[PDB]
């Protein structure tokens, strides 16, 4: 009769970035999903192969969220079967998602006066990420047909790059905190219930 | 590579003017360029980053303009604290850290004329076989002068050391020439005399053993 | 906000080496990437290196591979520069300064924000003098009189006069730099020249480099 550490999750002081998201792992406790969905302050709050709405009379072995920080645009790129720069090389949803992707504006948070360059992302891969798969290379990417020799050159980037996230840009370019519970089934005993 | 070339390399300009200066990229670096002040004797500060914005904190009488491959600083109002050195670097194109040479914005001045001072060898110098003739230039601009020496009415330039001009505190600048000769040099013709040059005038000093 | 704190100034000989420090009293190093400009006398600004603390991965600019260490200490949040196998030519300000990473540079380094005090590092084969120092005697209604410091490494040497009473018509002089390698500069004095019979002159002159404290009396000559 414990109940979920939700507020550690979505009530954290600080992301990660999203090219290193952040997976909590959540079992043995009982779950009110509908406390969540009635926060009522999401910007995002899309469920795939099930409802919230009935969500709480479920049980799952495990429940994992997969918290980070992307920028408005980009928030449409959590999804299944997207691409982007995000989907492509910093976090894939497989096409046979069975959870929910959940996010807020926090331009308040995540925008100093001058800029905040402390999140960053993956622009560079030589092939695209497998469903929740993790990158944190910071190898040098090989962009051009020239070698590279772990050294940044012409056609020879960083394969990652930090976000302007200034408390004036437009929608497309200010701060979003995003959640991503996925519900995990397993051949044990479900530790996750609700009432 | 992508060089960063300015200009002009110096701009006297007088309080209240505008100035503007010039900073062109060899290829199109489309508005990634930055703008530092350095003040003299301070390390650089950012000015203005992506062309056209300026940093936190940065007065207003400063606006970054331009694209692609041509871009002007304007300093518009011009104070006092504003004359320094002036830097701009591109950082799309690689290498990203690459400088412009720098364009210096100093005080336009009246010009004013080298006050010359000359001193024998000391009787303590000679006392231990050296001889420096020291030769002080102070309160002249713009901060260029030229040092010759003769001995007699012979120049030469054996043993002659001279400072770059140095910024005094109001506005002129000074310097100083050693010459280090020998007792003999010094004792064996009847004089020797420095002559410094500033915009044409050529004042002169002259010493003699006594 | 997040300012940068170096390192004292450095003296060395040539071969030897120097490592700078610049710690940032921003706590948290975070994502920044920390680079290394250096400045000679006189010329323009020169990028070294940077080092990102999150990744421990640094890069170094060509002409520097070899010679240059730049490395980060997170818990102390405390960025070093390490450089050896020194010449006369390394003569020069070194400053740190924080960029964040390329916007979409493919770089890992954009503009400099903030910008560290600077550290000078003075490399000469000469070797710790103190100085001489010799009356410059006098000889309008105004006279010159003063004190000559020759032949001393390195700066500064601090001159007064008349242990402090007298700062009203004081000229000291930038020093020169003799092919030798040792300083000379000359604190020069005018003075009503009615009084040269009649006031005592002294000039007091400190190089704290050697421990050199000096008193000389300057007087006129015939
Ligand atoms: C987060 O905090 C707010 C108030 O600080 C609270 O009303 C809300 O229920 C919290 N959310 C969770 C999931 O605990």
């Amino acid at each position: 009769t414990n109940l979920c550490p939700f507020g550690e999750v979505f009530n954290a002081t600080r992301f990660a970035s999203v090219y290193a998201w952040n997976r909590k792992r959540i079992s043995n406790c009982v779950a009110d999903y509908s406390v969540l969905y009635n926060s009522a302050s999401f910007s995002t709050f899309k469920c795939y192969g099930v409802s919230p709405t009935k969500l709480n009379d479920l049980c799952f072995t495990n429940v994992y969220a997969d918290s980070f920080v992307i920028r408005g645009d980009e928030v449409r790129q959590i999804a299944p079967g997207q691409t982007g720069k995000i989907a492509d090389y910093n976090y894939k949803l497989p096409d046979d998602f069975t959870g929910c992707v959940i996010a807020w504006n926090s331009n308040n948070l995540d925008s100093k006066v001058g800029g905040n360059y402390n999140y960053l992302y993956r622009l560079f891969r030589k092939s695209n990420l497998k469903p929740f798969e993790r990158d944190i290379s910071t190898e040098i990417y090989q962009a051009g047909s020239t070698p590279c020799n772990g050294v940044e050159g012409f056609n020879c980037y960083f394969p990652l790059q930090s976000y302007g996230f200034q408390p004036t840009n437009g929608v497309g370019y200010q701060p979003y905190r995003v959640v991503v519970l996925s519900f995990e089934l397993l051949h044990a005993p479900a530790t996750v219930c609700g009432p | 590579e992508i060089v960063m070339t300015q200009s002009p390399a110096t701009l006297s300009v007088s309080p209240g003017e505008r100035a503007t200066l010039s900073c062109r990229a060899s290829q199109s670096v489309s508005s990634n360029l930055a703008w530092y002040q350095q003040k003299p004797g301070q390390a650089p500060r950012l000015l203005i980053y992506g062309a056209s914005t300026r940093a936190t904190g940065i007065p207003a009488r400063f606006s970054g303009s331009g694209s692609g491959t041509e871009f002007t600083l304007t300093i518009s109002s011009l104070q006092s604290e504003d004359f320094a050195v002036y830097y701009c670097q591109q950082y799309s194109n690689w290498p990203p850290w690459t400088f412009g040479q720098g364009t210096k914005v100093e005080i336009k001045r009246t010009v004013a004329a080298p006050s010359v001072t000359l001193f024998p060898p000391s009787s303590e110098e000679l006392q231990a076989n050296k001889a420096t003739l020291v030769c002080l230039i102070s309160d002249f601009y713009p901060g260029a002068v030229t040092v010759a020496w003769k001995a007699d009415s012979s120049p030469v330039k054996a043993g002659v050391e001279t400072t770059t001009p140095s910024k005094q505190s109001n506005n002129k600048y000074a310097a100083s020439s050693y010459l280090s000769l020998t007792p003999e040099q010094w004792k064996s013709h009847r004089s020797y005399s420095c002559q410094v040059t500033h915009e044409g005038s050529t004042v002169e000093k002259t010493v003699a053993p006594t | 906000e997040v300012q940068l704190v170096q390192s004292g100034a450095e003296v060395k000989k040539p071969g030897s080496s120097v490592k700078v420090s610049c710690k940032a009293s921003g706590g948290t190093f975070s994502s920044y990437a920390i680079s290394w400009v250096r400045q000679a006398p006189g010329q323009g600004l020169e990028w070294m290196g940077r080092i990102i603390p999150i990744f421990g991965s640094s890069n170094y600019a060509q002409k520097f591979q070899g010679r240059v260490t730049i490395t980060a200490d997170e818990s102390t949040s405390t960025a070093y520069m390490e450089l050896s196998s020194l010449r006369s030519e390394d003569t020069a300000v070194y400053y740190c300064a924080e960029s964040p990473l390329g916007g979409g540079s493919g770089y890992s380094v954009s503009w400099f924000d903030p910008w560290g005090q600077g550290t000078l590092v003075t490399v000469s084969s000469a070797s710790t003098k103190g100085p001489s120092v010799f009356p410059l005697a006098p000889s309008g209604g105004t006279a010159a009189l003063g004190c000559l410091v020759k032949d001393y490494f390195p700066e500064p040497v601090t001159v007064s006069w008349n242990s402090g009473a007298l700062t009203s018509g004081v000229h000291t002089f930038p020093a020169v730099l003799q092919s030798s390698g040792l300083y000379s500069l000359s604190s020069v004095v005018t003075v009503p020249s009615s009084s040269l019979g009649t006031q005592t002159y002294i000039c007091n002159v400190n190089h704290k480099p050697s421990n050199t404290k000096v008193d000389k009396k300057v007087e006129p000559k015939s």
